[PDB]
Parts: structure tokens; C-alpha cells; sequence
């Protein structure tokens, strides 16, 4: 089974390959925003990994835009490979996940796993019906509640995110995930500065503001307050903090 | 299924993009600014001065009564 990891690493976007290529990608009709050259390379690696029937971990550093990488991989898969339709989420980030799906790839049907018991049963019924949705987004709480009920529908791909910060995750849940019928699986890890030459510039400034005469008068009044001199020298933390 | 795909994908386009808020959208379209809807002021008298090198004024009456 280690051969899968070996092949994935062979194609993994290492630092040199993470930027050093010019794959003349065309935008799948679903995708709209322009990725980076390095995010484009991650897209190519994901497409090859799925094409070769492999499961891999996203070794990119934290904070580089994994959401858009998965979204672009979904777009390329759906367009080139034609698998026109799962994501596991923890909390509010369910809203962020679907929002970014709609944002970069507005052409995909989205199914949300939020609702009442009656609404959740209706969602299940629609979820088993043909051509009902393309991407299903669910909460980890729902997955644990429906650990076995999720076994009924077969999936082209599955994504796991935020699990590392989710309470109650257990090896049995990983076994269930493997049991889930996703022909390919993807795992997102924040700990598998990076790729900064094309990230946002983040220009930061601090400018010096000379105190007004009124401010200086009040400042020296508060300093010269004999109580404040006594507190300053004594070092009593509460008093000096009040002065500060 | 590429024809069927084009069909429901354009439908999905309409549905999803109608959810966003004129921002959040990567293709940030230009100059929406949603102007006022006017909304009634009953019968009105419009005073309109325009440049034509020269300046002209047009006074519009909404209805024949006024
Ligand atoms: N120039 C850019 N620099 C960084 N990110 C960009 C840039 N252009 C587009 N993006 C992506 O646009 C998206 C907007 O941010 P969000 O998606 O809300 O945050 P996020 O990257 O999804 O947070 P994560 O992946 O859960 S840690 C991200 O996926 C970014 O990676």
C-alpha cells in the first residue's frame, strides 16, 4: 500500500516543482478565479493523483489557500474527467466551505446537511435521488450521528478538513471514512512562511505622532503626580499598570 | 452528457451567483452603485439644465393637469 504514497510523493509539488513549471492550464467552465502558479501546480498534482487512483495528503504549509486548491481540483475533475458529482466540516466553517465553492466554482450543485429531523430526513431523501446534487457538505456532528447512514451513497471524491481540531475523533471514525464509498480521498493538514513570492504583499507602517501641547501637559501631570512617582519606584504591578 | 451539463450548469450559475452579494465574487463587475428608485413624488416638475459649448434648460411637467 506504501506504493501509493511513494507515487504521490514522486509527483508532490516540492519546492522546486512547486513553482518551476508552465502548465498552460485552461479554466474549467466551473472555475472563475485565477490560481497561483503554485496553486495551479497543486491542482495539477491533485488531478494526477485522482487520475492514478491515489489518496494523498496536502503537504502545503498552513494558510496558503487549501480551499481554493480543492475547489480547482473539483472543477478540473468534473470537467476533464466528467465525474459530475463529499466534504466533512466541523462548525461555521461549513458556511465558509460552501461560500468558497459557490465563489470559485458557482456551477456546482451544493447540498447542505443542516436542518431539522424532518428537514434532515427530506435532505436524506433528496440525497439518495439521482442528479440531485454535485457536492455534499456535512458537519462532523452529523457524520458521527450518521456514521453508518452515510454508507448508502457512493461518491467520486471525499474531503476531510478541520478534523485535527475536532473533539471525539477516533480511529473508528477513520475506519468508517475508509468504509465510505469515495473512490478517492483527500486529507487536509496544516502541519504536514512559504511560497511568499506570490502571496499578498502585506505592507505595514507605523508613523510617529507628536503629542499635542494639551496631551504633553496632561502626560507630565500624570507622571509628576507624587503618588505616581511613588508607584513607579515601588513597582507595585497594579499601581504601575493603572498609571500605564 | 456535455449538452445536459451545459444546461444545468448554466442554471446552477444563475442560482449560485444570485446568492452572492455583488461582492465576494472573483469577477468583480463594475459600477453597480444601485441608484435611487425615485418612488412616486406624485406629479412632478423637472428642471433640467444641460451642456449642449452651450447650456440649455428643459422644464418637464409630469401630466397635463399641472
Ligand atoms: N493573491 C492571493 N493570495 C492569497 N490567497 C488568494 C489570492 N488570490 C486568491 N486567493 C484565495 O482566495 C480564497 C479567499 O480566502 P478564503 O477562501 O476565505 O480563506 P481560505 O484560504 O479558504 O482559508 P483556509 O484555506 O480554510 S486556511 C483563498 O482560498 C485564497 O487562497
Amino acid at each position: 500500500i506504501a506504493d501509493v504514497t511513494a507515487v504521490a510523493e514522486a509527483i508532490l509539488p516540492k519546492g522546486s516543482a512547486r513553482v518551476t513549471t508552465s502548465v498552460k492550464f485552461n479554466a474549467p467552465s466551473l472555475l472563475y478565479g485565477a490560481l497561483r502558479d503554485y496553486q495551479k501546480i497543486g491542482l495539477d498534482w491533485l488531478a494526477k493523483l485522482y487520475r492514478k487512483n491515489l489518496n494523498g495528503i496536502l503537504a502545503d504549509e498552513a494558510g496558503l489557500g487549501k480551499t481554493v486548491q480543492i475547489i480547482a481540483f473539483f472543477a478540473h475533475l468534473a470537467c476533464n474527467e466528467g465525474n459530475w458529482g463529499l466534504v466533512v466540516v466541523r462548525s461555521c466553517n461549513i458556511l465558509k466551505w460552501e461560500l468558497e465553492l459557490k465563489r470559485w466554482c458557482p456551477g456546482l450543485k451544493i447540498l447542505s446537511y443542516i436542518g431539522s429531523h424532518r428537514e434532515l430526513k427530506a435532505k436524506r431523501q433528496e440525497w439518495a435521488e439521482p442528479n440531485s446534487f454535485h457536492v455534499c457538505i456535512t458537519s462532523y456532528t452529523q457524520f458521527f450521528r450518521g456514521l453508518t447512514a452515510f454508507t448508502r451513497v457512493r461518491w467520486k471524491c471525499l474531503v476531510i478538513d478541520e478534523m485535527q481540531r475536532v473533539k471525539g475523533m477516533t480511529e473508528r471514525h477513520w475506519e468508517a471514512v475508509f468504509t465510505l464509498q469515495s473512490q478517492q480521498r483527500l486529507l487536509l493538514i496544516d502541519s504536514p512562511r512559504d511560497v511568499e513570492k506570490q502571496l499578498t504583499k502585506k505592507y505595514e507602517h507605523v508613523l510617529k505622532c507628536r503629542l499635542s501641547n494639551r496631551q504633553k501637559a496632561l502626560y507630565e501631570d500624570v507622571i509628576l503626580q507624587p503618588g505616581t512617582q511613588e508607584a513607579l519606584k515601588s513597582g507595585h504591578f497594579v499601581n504601575v499598570l493603572s498609571i500605564l | 452528457t456535455q449538452e445536459e451539463l451545459l444546461r444545468e450548469a448554466k442554471i446552477t450559475e444563475e442560482l449560485n451567483l444570485r446568492s452572492l452579494e455583488t461582492y465576494e465574487r472573483l469577477e468583480a463587475d463594475k459600477k453597480k452603485q444601485v441608484h435611487k428608485k425615485r418612488k412616486c413624488p406624485g406629479p412632478i416638475i423637472t428642471y433640467h439644465s444641460v451642456t449642449v459649448r452651450c447650456s440649455r434648460t428643459f422644464i418637464t411637467f409630469s401630466d397635463d393637469a399641472t
